């Protein structure tokens, strides 16, 4: 038995805490509440032996860069997530999540992970998108950015499907291990 | 008195007794002590209006304690045997008992204790650390601070001193060789862990005991003590001796002469009586204390819910010498022709039934008997 | 389901019926003989099956009807000390729970049982 | 734990019967239970640990020699007995009982013991023996006799007092042990 800090962090326009309980709670798709509190936690094993973990949630604002840092350290495993259906969160990720993280503790096993997939190849969404010129920016390039950092996985998926979510938290434990 | 007008001078007394107590059992009281504060105490109460008769009853109970008190130091320094100690310091612990002084008297009752515990009777230690125990409850509070023991002195949740007092009883038993009543505590103990505190390691520990128990039982052989009685007759004695039977848990194989002679040690003036069966009313008057030992039957006891059961021969062995409080001693007597060929033609037996207080193995290592009574066997019975 | 077997029998011991007494093991066994082993045995799946509170339930049973009619002390000992090893487990070892699931059938393709029927699934521990 | 055979003969117009059953009956002295039984036992402890023990208490009568041999193996001790007032046990015992049982098992501690020392002195017993020419025989010549053998040792008690007879069979299970 163990217990893991794992911190993920994301704009403010994409609501990760949604994938958080959806996940830990195995609930159906949209079937759950919205709860009121952060920073959560969960117990579920991958393999072998039961694995224990701690959440750490933060919201997607800009100033609170004075407390997440002082919440960083002896994080074994910090996550940095985005949603794949918006270049200007794209942009807001390589400006602040991925800098100053790469900055404050550099020395941290990462994935990158996009989000809505299902909505990122929704032809609705994607036409809105070109009619207020966002791209659906797909996989190639997200895989590039990746690369560029070399984050030790990237992945995408969505919380109403739970699709590959499972797998984006059998594969973010292991990245533990 | 003034202040009993609203209240009581209760308080005053009881810590009278308690101080006048620690002193006199220290050794320094005097007996023309008692009969003057009797006198005095007297007077004044006369100079009193009606709580007069109140005051001296107070007294009287006052007085009770100092002769009883002077008689057991008077015994403790004359005699000289742990055993008339003995007697005298229960003596006390029933006075007191009487007197609901329940705290001196667990005082003397550690005191015996002590007594026991030097003597290896582990299983009157016990007894007696249990007859403490008894007083003691399974609720959580520590309730009044008189019960406290003189070992150390705070709260004690009265669940936990009970709970200790268990641990040192069944290691008396343990070492006592007497395991049922050990296990019979056993029951208590874990029972009440895993209701009320759910300390389930206590649970373990106690239980495997148990189990230590039950082997050492069903596997090995006890000796069983002889069982004697003693009748003191004469003048000489102390009160409580003279003109009655008592009944005694010998040793395992002292026969019965050993027992007599180690009898007539505690005494001067030793001299038998030799009708070994009846009194002798010369004897209920005259001086020159007299005596008479003979080993008696301990009758079976009766083990409840073992009536037709196919229960081992341990079990039977162990019920046939303790918890008793039944005996015989079967009376050889002729009635009829009394042929030369035969001894059976007149063999009539008076057996003498002696019913006494409580039950062996005990407090005390002997015991009066309560009451007595005879039969009349036929030799066809 | 052994304890739904031995639920059948009673504490007494005339070997009323030799039903009870299957092929794999069969001779004089009287009743008293036959639940005492089932409940040695059961006992034994408990504890290997890793929960604790039955076996200390239905080893009181066991103790007492010993000590009651049988008075095999050597086996008293043995199973207080196991029931001893079951209590510091229960105290010392916390256990992984088991997720339980519902299931609820509907269609027609399922069996006459199992049609337009709801399950519930006590799933493994962290499925 | 442990037991010890014995075995115990005299003359048969003494009884020693009585001597025994008064003993492990332990009950007061002339006033013992006479029973329908012989070949009586004892559970005593004598120095340190305790030890059983069983009588045989045999009929003595010369005819009946053809019934004691058959018991004559592992016979731990023997007690050889008469009676002091009895001349006639003297004879007895000097003549048959004694080359007998001597001849029977002659490598055994064997003690001799006495009887009626109560008898023994009585005047009004004694000035009838000397009235019927009977001798008051004393100890003295008793541990003669016993010298006669060289006995491993020799003793007197008596019924009516239970004098010695403890230590009579002190000595008696202290021989073996």
């Amino acid at each position: 038995m163990q217990a893991i800090k794992c911190v993920v962090v994301g704009d403010g326009a994409v609501a990760k805490t949604c994938l958080l309980i959806s996940y830990t709670t195995n609930a159906f798709p949209g079937e759950y509440i919205p709860t009121v509190f952060d920073n959560y936690s969960a117990n579920v094993m991958v393999d072998g032996k039961p694995v224990n973990l701690g959440l750490w949630d933060t919201a997607g604002q800009e100033d609170y860069d004075r407390l997440r840092p002082l919440s960083y350290p002896q994080t074994d495993v910090f996550l940095i997530c985005f949603s794949l259906v918006s270049p200007a969160s794209f942009e807001n990720v390589r400006a602040k999540w991925y800098p100053e993280v790469r900055h404050h503790c550099p020395n941290t096993p990462i994935i990158l992970v996009g989000t809505k997939l299902d909505l990122r190849d929704d032809k609705d969404t994607i036409e809105k998108l070109k009619e207020k010129k966002l791209t659906p920016i797909t996989y190639p390039q997200g895989l590039a950015m990746a690369k560029e950092i070399g984050a030790v996985k990237y992945l995408e998926c969505s919380a109403l499907t739970q699709r590959g979510l499972k797998t984006v938290f059998d594969e973010a434990i292991r990245a533990v291990l | 008195f003034n202040f009993s007008g609203n209240g009581n001078f209760h308080m005053f007394e009881n810590e009278l007794i308690t101080k006048l107590d620690q002193e006199v059992e220290g050794g320094r009281g005097d007996e023309q002590y008692k009969v003057l504060l009797e006198k005095l105490l007297l007077e004044h109460c006369r100079k009193h209006k009606y709580l007069s008769s109140s005051g001296e009853v107070f007294a009287l109970l006052v007085s009770s304690l100092l002769e009883n008190l002077l008689d057991y130091r008077t015994i403790i320094m004359q005699d000289e045997s742990k055993e008339n100690r003995m007697s005298c310091t229960v003596n006390v612990l029933n006075f007191y008992k009487e007197k609901k002084r329940e705290d001196i008297y667990i005082r003397y009752l550690y005191k015996l204790r002590d007594l026991h515990r030097d003597c290896e009777n582990y299983t009157e230690a016990a007894y007696t650390l249990l007859l403490h125990a008894e007083l003691l409850q399974w609720s959580d509070k520590p309730c009044v601070p008189h019960l406290l023991q003189r070992d150390s002195y705070y709260v004690y949740t009265q669940q936990e001193l009970k709970e200790k007092l268990y641990q040192e009883i069944i290691s008396y038993f343990d070492k006592g060789k007497m395991w049922e009543k050990a296990i019979k505590l056993s029951k208590e103990l874990a029972e009440t862990y895993e209701s009320k505190v759910f300390d389930y390691e206590g649970l373990g520990n106690l239980l495997k005991k148990r189990a230590s128990f039950y082997e050492n039982i069903i596997k090995a052989m006890r000796p069983q003590p002889e069982y004697f009685a003693v009748g003191y007759y004469g003048q000489g004695f102390p009160s409580f001796l003279r003109n009655k039977i008592f009944i005694y848990r010998g040793k395992e194989y002292e026969r019965r002469e050993d027992f007599s002679l180690r009898l007539l040690t505690q005494f001067p003036n030793a001299e038998k009586m030799t009708s070994t069966t009846p009194p002798g009313e010369d004897i209920k008057s005259s001086p020159k204390q007299y005596m008479q030992c003979f080993t008696v039957k301990p009758v079976m006891s009766l083990p409840p819910s073992y009536k037709d059961k196919p229960v081992p021969e341990q079990i039977l062995n162990y019920y046939r010498a303790n918890e008793v409080q039944q005996f015989r001693y079967s009376r050889p007597f002729r009635k009829g022709e009394k042929d030369p060929d035969n001894e059976f033609a007149t063999m009539w037996i008076e057996r003498t039934t002696y019913t006494t207080a409580y039950t062996f193995p005990g407090i005390l290592k002997w015991f009066e008997v309560k009451q007595i009574s005879t039969e009349e066997i036929s030799p066809l019975e």
